[PDB]
């Protein structure tokens, strides 16, 4: 019987699954982010070490 | 923070601890 | 006879250990030794608890 030069095109649906990645600690930031080029003159050696 | 020209491989230096006087 | 004598290095013995020498002694009993990191973690979860 009948048989044709046939074709196949295409219409759609697709998925996804919400994020981040980890660690979490305390208040260093400001806790000594108050300085930055005057105060703290002498001896925080091992501090920045 | 200053941590940005910063390791791109096997970071190869030393390791700290403390001889208690 | 002489108790059997050819030397320190003739088969296979030195990795029970590794080393560091320790000559100057006279100060410790149960002191320290360290490292400063920990063991792999978190980017498979949900938005996990």
């Amino acid at each position: 019987p009948v048989d044709q030069p046939v074709h196949n095109y295409m219409v759609k649906r697709i998925h996804k699954r919400s994020l981040s990645a980890a660690f979490a600690i305390a208040s260093e930031a400001l806790s000594l982010l108050s300085n930055t080029y005057v105060d703290g003159t002498e001896i925080d050696s091992s501090l920045r070490i | 923070i200053p941590a940005g020209i910063i390791p791109t491989g096997n970071v190869l230096s030393t390791i700290e601890v403390c001889i208690f006087f | 006879n002489t108790l059997n004598f050819v030397r320190f290095l003739e088969l296979g013995l030195s990795v029970a250990c590794i080393c560091t020498k320790f000559p100057e002694l006279a100060y410790v009993r149960d002191g320290v030794i360290q490292f400063e990191v920990q063991q792999p973690m978190i980017a498979r979860d949900g938005p996990h608890p």
